[PDB]
């Protein structure tokens, strides 16, 4: 099927105006079937997958870049989406990540411990999260709002997000928040992209490009994501890993964009229409220095 | 793993570890393996992947054995360096960490001292 071939699917806009029930998903395809190019982790498939994605987005992409990844580490001690996005992204980004537990990593700096712990009081370009607890779910009849690490993510987006920048958020049909959808609304754009590798899982990353600040749109968090399961339910994908032979156009590229310390009363019509392209990204500029990063 | 376990417990990883290979003992698993194009020019450690056909490109803190086994770098001053970068091996390798402990990077050219660097 051709459509095995792209990096994966993003939610279609029509979903995201549905008042969709909550149920079960119920995918057609739990048999797994796809190949890994020979030797690889299921991980570096699938993070590669999602820098595909975000190859196709207005992601502001400036030099000095500040790049967040939370839960990355593994129960085998290596970070395989760290090295993914290592790979990913220009030269010089500034590249931090964390999980609870120990574990080696390409990043110039890894924090161990509870997210919520992060020593790093700076401003990000862009935040990914992988964090996931299999099974601690809320317990009940009801697939309700999640409060985990999640409130921290959410936190991040509100106070430790540059305008411009942008979010990754993994999320499953049980591991999810309200909040965090409802704040996709202050985004240019936002969406869910399932990788085509793991086509076989509830597994979104549910993603902000362009954070605005401000909400663009209004978003019912428990509507959306049943919203998103409807949008599994109603649709059967193969799966695969096709889009991993076509690597020569993977490297994120410096998109043209400018870092500046604006104040909340400089951010008119035009500042807008910039952070909307990927153009700027408000925040403090200095080059923050971590004791790790080959410099 | 017990081996890494070993390793961080002696004076001399390298050393244990690479006796330890001699012995039977069965490498150093989980080496993050990435997807790259292929046209690299194939020298040893790198900023990004730069894999010819011939190679397979490694996430440096992952085939690194002081990385690996949670003890010190030999220079206590320096910072690793494979860590951060990209490590070429031959495309079949099997063993990266053993490959990496027994090979030297010409410093001038930057390909490994296996017959790919060409100077003096
Ligand atoms: N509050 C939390 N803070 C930091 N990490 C967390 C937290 N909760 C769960 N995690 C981590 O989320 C991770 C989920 C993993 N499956 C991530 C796999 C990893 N991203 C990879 O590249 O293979 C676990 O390693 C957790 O330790
Ligand atoms: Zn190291
Ligand atoms: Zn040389």
């Amino acid at each position: 099927a051709a459509s095995d071939w792209k990096p994966g699917y993003s939610m279609p806009v029509l979903y995201k105006y549905l008042n969709s029930p909550m149920e079960r998903v119920s995918l057609w395809n739990y048999g797994k079937p796809v190949t890994l190019p020979t030797g690889c982790m299921m991980n570096v498939a699938k993070y590669t997958q999602l820098c595909q994605y975000l190859n196709t987005t207005t992601l502001a992409v400036p030099v000095n870049m500040r790049v967040l990844h939370l839960g990355a580490g593994s129960e085998k001690g290596v970070a395989p989406g760290s090295a993914v996005l290592r790979q990913w992204l220009p030269a010089g980004t500034i590249l931090v990540d964390n999980d609870l537990y120990p574990f080696v990593s390409d990043s110039v700096a890894t924090y161990f411990g509870d997210c919520i712990t992060l020593p790093f009081d700076c401003q990000w370009d862009l935040i990914i999260s992988d964090m996931y607890d299999p099974i601690t779910k809320n317990i009940g009849e009801y697939n309700v709002s999640k409060d985990g690490f999640f409130t921290y993510i959410c936190h991040m987006i509100r106070d430790k997000l540059a305008l411009g920048g942008s979010v990754a958020i993994k999320i499953t049909e049980f591991s999810w928040n309200a909040e965090l959808y409802k704040l996709m609304g202050y985004f240019a754009f936002w969406t869910v992209f399932c990788t085509n590798a793991n086509a076989s899982s509830s597994e979104g990353f549910l993603i902000g490009i362009n954070y605005l600040c401000k909400p663009k749109v209004e978003i019912d968090g428990n509507v959306m994501h049943a919203n998103y399961l409807f949008w599994r339910n109603s649709t059967v994908w193969n799966g695969g890993a096709y889009s991993l032979f076509d690597m020569a156009k993977f490297p994120l590229k410096l998109a043209g964009t400018a870092v500046i310390n604006l104040r909340a009363d400089q951010i008119n019509d035009m500042v807008y229409s910039l952070l909307e392209k990927g153009k700027l990204l408000i925040r403090d500029t200095n080059k923050e220095v971590f004791v790790g990063d080959s410099l | 793993s017990s081996i890494l376990s070993l390793c961080a417990f002696s004076v001399d990883p390298k050393k244990t570890y690479l006796d330890f290979i001699q012995q039977g003992g069965t490498p150093i698993a989980n080496c993050v393996k990435m997807l790259c194009d292929h046209a690299g020019t194939g020298m040893a450690i790198t900023v990004k992947p730069d894999a010819t056909t011939s190679q397979d490109s490694y996430g440096g803190a992952s085939v690194c054995i002081y990385c690996r086994a949670r003890v010190e770098h030999p220079d206590v001053d320096g910072l690793c360096k494979l860590r951060g970068k990209f490590v070429q091996v031959p495309v079949g390798i099997k063993d990266p960490v053993s490959y990496v402990l027994t090979h030297d990077v010409c410093r001038v050219c930057g390909f490994w001292r296996d017959g790919s660097c060409s100077c003096v």
